[PDB]
């Protein structure tokens, strides 16, 4: 689970690999069941006020 | 060794400079050149030489040398900034109930750290926003053989920046995370430079006299010559040698952006604090990623499998983990903030003292007797191009501290008294220049009878 | 990882990484082991195998 | 200990920061000559 | 203070090299004056650099030379103070 | 762990801020040894 924008990616994941992992540990993309897709997360926008 | 068994390097028994430190005076490096191996030696601290003491010799230099060096100071540091409760509690509603419950802590942090953000505007403004008005160099360059055109900025870039500075931003090399933003600084390099070339404008055309009041207009030539005056050498010094003088400046401005482009190494005090914020920010984030004894470090994964009532102490853990690893983050930050401050508040004296005046404190701006400097902004601090004089050759002279004249004995209004061998001569200390001894360069006290080591000769007066 | 090699006799100096191809539940102790050959027929005298 | 991640690099780094830094504090205030001065044989200061 | 993980690194310069540091700084200055903080160290006869020392400060040459015996005897018997005042008064070296 | 932890924490950050004030005073040693030792500083009651 988790929020963020998911955008088309050129990131060729390997068969082997189901989802990628950022220096932290979270999510920075996934591959999608039903249609094994290959999707790019980027935290959507925050800031001070 | 005294810091202890060192195993890989030949022991060599002549002595070298010391290229990497052991400790207890031992050093090591990589030769190359005699040895393609590792070899340890004891530190020399330098050449030795003695000095020719004698009770009635000087030495006086006969030439001398206008050298730039420069010196690179740290100002400000990037302004950043980290929410609490994104950065331990990223969008769960659940844990930050808990978070709540810490009181002010991380009210606290903030304040902390939006206090050092406000302050690298306040070191930036105090360093460079010394002058009221924006000063400006005229079309016609006739600086009496002078050639500013390193230093001033230059009208076809695109930025205007000088040429050394434009290195400088070209040798300086300097993200989305989750709560931690960075904010830009209140002014921009292009006002900075700007800033500068008001500085550099300012005390090309008018001296010293921009600091105090009204900037007033003297040409050049003039000005160097009472810089010169300021350091005890006579103007007909500069003004009998400005050819070669401004030769030799701008020489040593050329000189100086080739040293800068050719050894790195030279920006390393800004380059630091770029990295020691990288790198305080990278262990930051880094930190998220441990459990702390959590059953998953990542938060969602624990919240969405058990159920609040004992989940509760399994984000508490975390919790405390995090907030702990923050409060160190800026208990450091307040720190190297401090070091900062410091440097900026050198960089601030170092302005007034060495650029807006003719500063009398030695090694304060460079070695040698201090002619003038030029600032330089650089990414996050200040460069200053120190112009210094510097004696070059000297001759030992015979001396002694009086004449007897018709049983008078005369000492020096200004200088000292030399002789080759046969004739007697008064001159500057700085600068050999003899003259004939008269009454019109010594004064009268005493008698011969009193001071010890006094020579006979005859001084003229010109009224006879 | 498999790779066509140049190489005389020896491995090679280049570095390769290796890319996972399965993971067996297997879940049994192992030990020791033996690699499986593939040999030909030179010749049969009578009576050796 | 290894569940605390970096704690214990940041210590000894900033412990190696300050060590380091002890050695250019005595280098400033005292290397600032850059040859060894030699005083003469016969000490003629004129009484000092 | 050593026994279980702390331990205290050796100072890069050994006391006979920081001796030989303030030795040289020390002959510069009584050899030269502050001539070899700026360049070439240039030889001056010590009453002589006294002198213009004391013409930094408004009182001309001829001070000196008429009473350096009484200066030098002053001197002499002010530095000597100092080394009782150091082996007499404790505390001297809290800082 | 966790109290050992904090109480190196806690002396780190002491030695830090010492380490600080020591290093203001190294630089206003430095300061002194160029401008009272290299020079004769006009420069009232800084050095004496
Ligand atoms: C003063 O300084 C400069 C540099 O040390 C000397 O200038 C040189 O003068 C000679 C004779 O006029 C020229 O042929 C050279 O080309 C000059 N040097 C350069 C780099 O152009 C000058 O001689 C010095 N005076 C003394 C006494 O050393
Ligand atoms: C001012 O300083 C610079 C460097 O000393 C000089 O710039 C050179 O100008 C000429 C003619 O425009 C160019 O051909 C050169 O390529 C420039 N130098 C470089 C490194 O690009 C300029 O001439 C100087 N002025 C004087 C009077 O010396
Ligand atoms: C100044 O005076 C002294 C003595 O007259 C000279 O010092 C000598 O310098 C050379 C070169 O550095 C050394 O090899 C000698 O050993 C020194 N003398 C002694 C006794 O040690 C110096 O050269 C003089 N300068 C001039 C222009 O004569
Ligand atoms: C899920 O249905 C889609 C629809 O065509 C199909 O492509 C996919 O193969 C199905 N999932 C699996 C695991 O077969
Ligand atoms: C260093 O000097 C000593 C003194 O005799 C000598 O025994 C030794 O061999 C020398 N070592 C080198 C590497 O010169
Ligand atoms: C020193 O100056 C005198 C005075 O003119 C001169 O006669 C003499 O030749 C000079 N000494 C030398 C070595 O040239
Ligand atoms: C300098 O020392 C010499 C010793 O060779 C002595 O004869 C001379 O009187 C001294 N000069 C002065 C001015 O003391
Ligand atoms: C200087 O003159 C006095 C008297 O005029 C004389 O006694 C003395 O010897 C002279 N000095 C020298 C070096 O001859």
């Amino acid at each position: 689970t988790g929020t963020g924008v998911l955008t088309e990616s050129n990131k060729k994941f390997l068969p082997f690999q189901q989802f990628g992992r950022d220096i932290a540990d979270t999510t920075d993309a996934v591959r999608d069941p039903q249609t094994l897709e290959i999707l790019d997360i980027t935290p959507c926008s925050f800031g001070g006020v | 060794t005294r810091a202890g068994c060192l195993i890989g390097a030949e022991h060599v028994n002549n002595s070298y400079e010391c290229d990497i430190p052991i400790g207890a005076g031992i050093c090591a490096s990589y030769q190359t050149q005699t040895s393609q191996s590792i070899i340890a030696y004891t530190m020399s601290l330098g050449a030795e030489n003695s000095v020719a003491y004698s009770n009635n010799s000087i030495a006086i230099p006969t030439n001398f040398t206008i050298s730039v060096t420069t010196e690179i100071l740290p100002v400000s540091m990037t302004k950043t900034s980290v929410d609490c409760t994104m950065y331990i509690c990223g969008d769960s509603t659940e844990c930050s109930n808990l978070l709540l419950q810490y009181g002010s802590f991380c009210t606290q942090l903030n304040r902390a750290l939006t206090g050092i953000a406000v302050e690298q505007d306040k070191n930036t403004q105090e360093v460079f926003a010394q002058v009221k008005q924006i000063y400006k160099t005229p079309p016609i360059k006739d600086f009496g053989g002078f050639n500013f055109s390193q230093i001033l900025p230059d009208p076809s870039k695109p930025s205007k920046r000088s040429p050394i500075e434009d290195l400088l931003f070209n040798k300086v090399t300097l993200q989305k995370f989750n709560g931690l933003t960075v904010l830009p600084p209140l002014l921009t390099d292009e006002m900075i430079a700007q800033y500068t070339s008001a500085l550099l404008a300012g005390t090309i055309t008018s001296g010293w006299t921009f600091g105090a009041g009204p900037a007033l207009q003297i040409p050049f030539p003039m000005q160097m010559a009472y810089r010169f005056n300021g350091i005890g050498v006579t103007q007909n010094v500069l003004y009998e040698n400005q050819k070669l003088i401004a030769n030799q400046f701008n020489s040593a401005i050329g000189k100086i952006q080739d040293s800068l482009s050719s050894t790195p190494s030279a920006l390393g005090k800004l380059q630091d604090v770029v990295n020691q914020n990288a790198q305080a920010l990278n262990t930051l984030v880094k930190q998220l990623s441990s459990n702390f004894g959590a059953i998953s470090s990542v938060l969602n994964d624990i919240l969405s499998r058990l159920d609040p009532p004992e989940a509760e102490v399994q984000i508490d853990r975390l919790i405390t983990g995090r907030l702990q690893s923050l409060q160190t983050y800026v208990t450091q930050q307040l720190i190297r903030a401090a070091e900062i401050r410091a440097s900026a508040n050198l960089a601030a004296t170092k302005m007034s003292e060495c650029v807006l005046g003719q500063s009398k404190r030695v090694d304060f701006c460079g070695k040698g007797y201090h002619l003038m400097s030029f600032p330089q902004s650089a990414p996050h601090g200040v460069v200053f191009l120190h112009v210094t004089y510097v004696p070059a050759q000297e001759k030992n002279f015979t001396t002694a501290p009086a004449i007897c004249h018709d049983g008078k004995a005369h000492f020096p209004r200004e200088g000292v008294f030399v002789s080759n061998g046969t004739h007697w001569f008064v001159t500057q200390r700085n600068f050999y220049e003899p003259q004939i001894i008269t009454t019109d360069n010594t004064f009268v006290s005493g008698n011969c009878d009193v001071v010890i080591g006094i020579v006979n000769n005859t001084v003229y007066d010109p009224l006879q | 990882k498999h790779t066509p090699i140049n190489l005389v006799r020896d491995l090679p100096q280049g570095f390769s990484a290796l890319e996972p191809l399965v993971d067996l539940p297997i879940g049994i102790n192992i030990t020791r082991f033996q690699t499986l050959l593939a040999l030909h027929r030179s010749y049969l005298t009578p009576g050796d195998s």
